[PDB]
């Protein structure tokens, strides 16, 4: 019942069972400030059964510092009543309600309870009931640059998946009678001792196919031991082993019990003495609020700080904590007590939403139990922060001014950022910038570029779009939405529709890039990341990279002249398969899926293109005869798709589909078996079809079978779409037409003047002339995974399953086929929120212009296990050039537009280096091994003229610089690396 | 001494070796008897894969030990 | 990338391979047109084969793409010229020069590997009727690899 057209990306992270159990749980959220609304948004996007809000406090202006669903026309109204209407629109399957008053017994109606902005007495009263009644209780708080999370899921929490990784699977070479199991060649099982596994498709030991779990004894990286298998058999040949995961019982402690004896989680191992401080500090904050009518300490107040420190001392004495309090850190928490930032709110909201999903679905390992986080390193130091500058000014930025001050507010309001891409991370970044007031001054500006369009599956994690917006451009909708969120950004946002690449340099030129302040990437492909990184390096602009994958996420910051570039942080490459394995000898479902995709392309895409080009290019045949690798293939395809096998109705499409079935699943396998019989042996006497090669078996077309019928339907539908006919789905027509079918006789063949040319000419003169068919064009089939009615994924699934049946491989359903064929990247809304929070926390460091490299942090996290880590950026490598210190990345040579000979003389004299190679992009301008005549012809030419002549392309009018890569040798002959040259045209 | 090497197809080859013999010598014997290049021989004993450059004694191989032979084939 | 390619090209220039001659196409450093001469003691004797080499961006951390252009009747080479060799797929390391790849391809021409073929019919003919395979190879290398 799960709408796979909307939760397509989320299911690959959670699963069908997880979401099915999640859609039957009720969540109550107490408190509806920035953190509360963020949690509610993430939960609603997640897909819980319902959400209930409870916050009777009337709205105030400062509450807009982080609440993005509030407007200045709502001042004086309870936040819940004005937020429910806007929240109910995020997802149509998640009702949202509001309760006027909250009685304790009412709490029995819910499955999870989230508590924010609530005093300690109320937290204790709620927890004393939600603990013994087995209701999940999550309490979150965000004070300035500090945050706290507490989780309590009862005393008998059952966790099914403990790490979020798929079960370990592997292919078995053979199993002895002693229980020794070995994988295939150079294959690591990766198992540990004590695990449970099950065996399937094991030959010689059918008993092991039942699936009963067995102990695992790891004897090495490639072998392990399972015990004694004497009774079931003596030796097992081939088969597949799959790991079995056992549930874990976790017993939590109530809040009242865990106040005295807390259990901490350390988000960073470089500072592990702080969380004991924060545990005292937050309780002191609650006590101080209770002692002054709920009024937090004033910002940067010394009297309130002293009273707060006295309260901290009192609490430490009362709770018998043998910890030496840190006066500086406690007073810092006191100063920022009334702070409310949007980056911290977004980060903690993402974390708490993930915790709610863990509590509801009984999946992943939750926090146990306290999680105290701080980003105090983000506090600016180049501006004046004091009690006078941090006082509220009666504006919507008070929640931020109370932490950063008015001078830093002015610095923020004059930023000119550039966001590349408008995906989920782009939407979150735009929300954060709108809330922070980025580029709201006279000199501020924002530019966002993205060339994609909104799809239905994107609405699950991109909250700035709506179902009515499907089909429109992302950048325009995002700009309009964020202008609605913050009216001050009206006319301060520019949205482009251009793909960032080499061809867009005419728009994102030097004039555009010299006015920016920072660039933030929200891309999803490595090529664009590398290109943007190179451009930023050339222009020396700070860069913010961020990536997500399911529940994992990472954020990196690049600072000019200080840290290394994104290039060197390149990830390991991807996986591709040899042509030999795909063509003839597959052994996994991925191989069959790739083969099915190639078959689809070669059946419904390439012949159509050839026919269309023949009917468009006047001289196509002659060029293809002497250019195409297989002109005979092209001519035969044209003939078949024009005259020989042109369908006239749907019955002929069914006949053609049956013929293709026989041609691809029955005749090729017979030919392959004829070439390599099942009893054949290698040159060494070893059997051929052994190990990584599986003996295929021809398929006989059984109409009653489901897979055959699916393949026939899919092929007929695609052929009709290619010829623009009308397809049908009733089985009656298929059964009727395929009943009277006579398979043409087929036998394997051993093989054994200008006849070939005369054959080609005979094919050619049979083709109808191009003039006879004018305006007749065939529609190619462009692959589209997201559409469920285009018969693409159905065809791929059918072909993959049939080929798996050929080679005795386990077939896969449509879910796995769609995941593999489309290269879908799993994604989550919580990961997006967390990465956006981290990036925006680094942005305030970038604005302040911190110089030391120890003040920046690259972040990594994995929410499936509650892991967070932060490490300093890597410094840019240095080098010695002519006895001088040179940065390898952030240095360049600036030279005028001089002749090549003058450039060589300058490098020989000024730098004392001999130029041996000079290139501009992918063109070799000059080399020391070229013949003297060519050099003498090229030496007296200017650089621009030389480039134009070599590249056979005139320089564009907007071009203003040339980046030259030069390899030069020293006087002794030792190669020395030098930075690139920036020729100024 | 004598040892037995079992292949993936259930065959048992008997070899006359010494505890001090190197793995290279055993792979050479297996190539001489079955014609499998040493580079493609993966010999396993007691859950540990024998590596070139060492001796049988290094792996605690004693009288009438049993090894398993598999073949690593490229694409 | 570019620096590594230039180093390899300069090394090739200094030492003439005699049996091989590789060079960039036009002035593009990421597209070479290599030449291989058929071995004397092989069915492809007296033949010139032209190969297209495309270097990846992360070269030499990634193997180059090598495709035949002259039609050849070989078990491990299909009609499209795709080559079935290990050093180009997994054994690739940031230490092998293009000269090593050309020498390896010449050796592959010297003796095919029918045990793990790419064109099953050619391998079957090779294993069953060697003389017919030799005749076919001579006919093809005379029709396509000459002129
Ligand atoms: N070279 C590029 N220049 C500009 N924008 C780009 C470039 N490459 C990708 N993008 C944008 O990056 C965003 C990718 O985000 P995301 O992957 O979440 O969305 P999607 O690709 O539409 O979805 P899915 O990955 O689920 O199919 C898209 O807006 C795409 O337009
Ligand atoms: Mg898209
Ligand atoms: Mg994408």
């Amino acid at each position: 019942t799960i709408d796979e057209g909307l939760y397509s990306r989320q299911l690959y992270v959670l699963g069908h069972e997880a979401m099915k159990q999640m859609s039957q749980s009720n969540v109550l959220i107490i408190g509806c400030k920035g953190l509360g609304v963020e949690i509610a948004k993430n939960v609603c996007l997640a897909g819980v059964k319902s959400v209930t809000l409870y916050d009777p406090q009337p709205t105030r202006i400062e509450d807009l510092s982080s609440q993005y669903f509030l407007t200045e026309d709502d001042i004086g109204v309870p936040r819940a009543k004005v937020t429910v209407s806007k929240l109910a629109e995020l997802n149509q399957y998640v009702p949202v309600s509001v309760v006027d008053e909250l009685s304790t017994e009412y709490l029995k109606n819910f499955k999870c309870v989230v508590v924010t902005e609530t005093s300690l007495t109320k937290q204790l009263e709620i927890n004393d009931f939600t603990h013994k009644n087995h209701i999940a209780y999550i309490a979150a708080d965000s004070r300035g640059l500090f945050g706290s999370i507490f989780c309590d899921f009862g005393e008998n929490f059952i966790c099914t998946d403990t790490d979020g990784n798929e079960p370990l699977t592997g292919m078995i070479a053979s199993i002895t009678d002693d229980g020794v199991v070995t994988m295939l060649e150079e294959t690591r099982h990766g198992l540990e001792n004590g695990d449970f596994v099950k065996f399937t498709e094991v030959k010689g030991m059918p008993g092991l196919n039942d699936g009963t779990p067995r102990k695992v004894e790891v004897k090495g990286p490639y072998t392990f031991s399972i015990g004694s298998v004497k009774d079931l058999g003596s030796a097992g040949y081939n088969g597949v082993f799959t790991q079995v995961k056992v549930p874990t019982k976790i017993s939590f402690k109530s809040l009242r019990e865990s106040l005295k004896d807390p259990e901490y989680v350390y988000p960073d191992f470089g500072k592990m003495m702080r969380p004991p401080q924060y545990h005292i500090a937050f309780q002191a904050l609650s006590a101080f609020a209770d002692a002054h009518e709920g009024s937090l300490p004033r910002p940067r107040n010394d009297i309130d700080a002293a009273e707060f420190f006295e309260f901290c001392k009192k609490i430490a004495s009362t709770l018998q904590f043998d910890v030496e309090l840190d006066e500086k850190l406690i007073k810092e928490i006191s100063y920022q007590a009334r702070g409310d930032l949007v980056a911290m709110s977004a980060f903690l909201g993402g974390a708490v939403a993930q915790e709610v999903l863990k509590a509801t679905t009984s999946k992943f390992y939750p926090l146990k139990q306290y999680f105290y986080f701080d980003s105090l390193e983000s506090l600016p130091s180049s501006v004046t922060i004091s009690e006078e500058t941090c006082k509220p000014r009666g504006c919507r930025y008070d929640g931020q001014i109370a932490v950063f001050g008015s001078e830093f507010q002015e610095k923020i309001a004059s930023l000119s950022t550039f966001l590349v891409g408008a995906g989920a991370i782009g939407c979150e970044m735009l929300k954060n910038w709108a809330m922070m007031g980025v580029a709201t001054g006279e000199s501020g500006h924002i530019s966002v570029t993205d060339m994609d369009s909104i799809e239905k599956s994107n609405l699950n994690r991109q909250f700035l779009f709506r179902p009515r917006d499907v089909g429109k451009l992302k950048s325009e909708c995002a700009s309009t939405a964020v202008s609605i969120m913050n009216p001050s950004l009206t006319g301060k946002i520019t949205s482009y529709q251009e793909r960032v690449g080499p061809e867009s340099e005419g728009i994102f030129g030097d004039e555009f890039f010299e006015k920016l302040s920072l660039v933030t990437n929200a891309l999803d492909n490595v090529e664009a990341r590398m290109y943007v990184d190179r451009r930023c390096v050339f222009f020396e602009k700070p860069l913010l990279e961020s990536g997500t994958l399911g529940t994992k996420g990472n954020t990196q910051v690049v600072v000019p002249h200080l840290t290394e570039s994104y290039g060197s942080s390149q990830d390991p490459p991807e996986k591709s398969f040899p042509i030999c394995t795909l063509k003839n000898f597959p052994n996994r479902i991925e191989h069959t899926i790739a083969w099915a995709r190639d078959l689809f392309e070669g059946l419904f895409k390439q012949p159509i293109d050839n026919v269309n080009m023949y009917l468009s290019s006047p001289n196509f045949l002659e060029t293809s005869l002497k250019t195409s690798s297989n002109p005979r293939e092209v001519l035969e395809n044209i003939r078949d798709y024009l005259v020989t096998e042109k369908p006239l109705s749907f019955e002929e499409c069914i006949m053609w589909a049956r013929l293709q079935f026989d041609k691809f699943f029955n005749n090729n396998i017979q030919q392959l078996l004829f070439n390599f019989p099942k009893d054949s042996v290698t040159s060494t006497g070893q059997p051929f079809w052994s190990g990584p090669k599986r003996a295929p078996t021809p398929l006989s077309f059984d109409i009653h079978n489901r897979e055959h019928f699916d393949f026939i339907v899919a092929a007929a539908s695609l052929y009709a779409f290619n010829y623009g006919l009308k397809s049908e789905t009733d089985p009656a027509i298929y059964e009727r037409v395929l009943a009277g079918y006579n398979p043409p006789p087929f036998a394997p063949k051993s093989g054994i003047a200008n006849k070939d040319k005369q054959e080609l000419k005979s094919i050619a003169d049979s083709l109808p002339p191009p003039s006879s068919l004018v305006g007749f064009r065939l529609t190619p089939a462009e692959f589209e995974k997201d559409d469920d009615s285009n018969h693409h994924i159905d065809f791929i699934t059918a072909a993959s399953n049939l080929r798996a049946m050929n080679y005795d491989i386990t077939p896969a359903d449509r879910f796995k086929t769609k995941f593999v064929a489309g290269k879908i990247v799993p994604a989550m809304c919580t990961s997006t929120a967390v990465v956006s929070g981290l990036v925006c926390l680094e942005l305030v460091k970038l604005v302040d212009g911190k110089k030391k490299i120890e003040e920046y942090k690259n972040g990594f996290f994995n929410l499936a296990i509650g892991l967070f880590t932060f490490s300093d950026p890597i410094a840019s490598p240095k080098m010695k050039v002519n006895g001088k210190e040179i940065d390898k990345i952030w240095d360049r040579y600036n030279l005028p537009d001089c002749t090549l000979q003058e450039l060589i003389d300058y490098f020989q004299k000024e730098e004392g280096l001999e130029v041996t190679m000079l290139s501009s992009g992918v063109s070799l301008l000059y080399a020391n091994f070229q013949p003297p005549k060519k050099l003498a012809e090229r030496l007296p030419l200017k650089i621009s003229e030389l480039v134009e002549q070599i590249t056979k392309k005139k320089l564009e009018p907007f071009r203003k610089h040339l980046v030259l890569e030069i390899c030069c040798d020293d006087a002794n002959g030792e190669d020395v690396e030098v930075p690139f040259i920036c020729i100024k045209l | 001494m004598q040892i037995f090497v079992k292949t993936l197809t259930g065959k048992t080859i008997t070899l006359e070796v010494e505890s001090s013999d190197t793995i290279d010598n055993v792979k050479s014997k297996i190539q001489d008897k079955e014609g499998i290049p040493p580079d493609q021989q993966r010999l396993i004993f007691a859950g540990k894969q024998l590596e070139d450059g060492r001796t049988l004694s290094d792996y605690n191989i004693q009288k009438e030990s049993t090894l398993h032979l598999v073949l690593r084939l490229r694409g | 990338a570019l620096k590594r390619i230039n180093r390899e090209l300069a090394d090739l220039g200094k030492d003439p391979p005699s049996s091989s001659s590789a060079g960039p196409v036009g002035d593009d450093l990421f597209h070479w047109q290599a030449t291989i001469m058929g071995p004397a003691d092989s069915p492809y004797a007296g033949g010139v084969f032209f190969l297209s080499i495309h270097f990846p961006t992360d070269y030499p951390f990634k193997p180059p793409k090598v495709n035949f252009t002259t039609r050849i009747y070989h078990p491990n080479i299909n009609s499209n010229g795709s080559i079935c060799l290990d050093i180009l797929r997994d054994q690739w390391s940031p230490a092998l020069t293009i000269s090593k790849v050309l020498l390896s391809i010449s050796s592959l021409l010297t003796d095919p590997n029918p045990d793990d073929p790419l064109v099953p019919e050619i391998a079957h003919v090779y294993k069953t009727d060697r003389s017919r395979y030799e005749l076919s190879a001579r006919e093809w290398t005379r029709k396509y690899a000459i002129g």
